[PDB]
């Protein structure tokens, strides 16, 4: 998802 | 003494952990190694709003557009702050820019975008029908 660490 | 990437990394691991303080405190680290990474603040703010603390999470969007004015993701979250502190319209904006951002990098976040877009619309909706 969008919401999620890189 | 691990490095900038580790520390990230090691952030990372405890976000899979939902361990939020400690995440967030190890990118803080990791930003006091290199604060010239964009990531480090965009990750560090998706922990904020985890931890129901959207102006700390706001400030570092804040951080992260000064490096990075195209960062789809910083501009995400801080719409998703905004959302949380009730400015409904500049939430909707910052949705929408993430989102043309999203088409002009050629990402794919599948329908999580439109879906907050949605929440927003909703949200700003409802909080008219709240005052009448």
């Amino acid at each position: 998802p969008i919401s999620s660490v890189s | 003494s691990p490095s900038a990437q580790e520390l990230k990394e090691q952030g990372n691991r405890l976000f899979v952990g939902r361990k939020y303080p400690e995440a967030a405190a190890c990118y803080g680290r990791a930003i006091t190694r290199n604060p010239l990474v964009a990531v480090y603040y965009t990750n560090r703010a998706l922990c904020y709003l985890k931890m129901q603390q959207p102006e700390q999470a706001l400030a570092d969007c804040r951080r992260a557009l000064e490096l990075d004015g195209q960062s789809v993701k910083a501009h995400f979250f801080l719409g998703q702050c905004q959302l949380e502190m009730e400015s409904y319209d500049e939430a909707i904006a910052n949705l929408q820019r993430a989102y043309s951002l999203a088409k002009e990098q050629r990402l794919n976040f599948g329908d999580d975008i439109p879906s907050a877009l949605r929440i927003a619309k909703k949200k700003r909706w409802n909080s008219i029908e709240e005052r009448r």
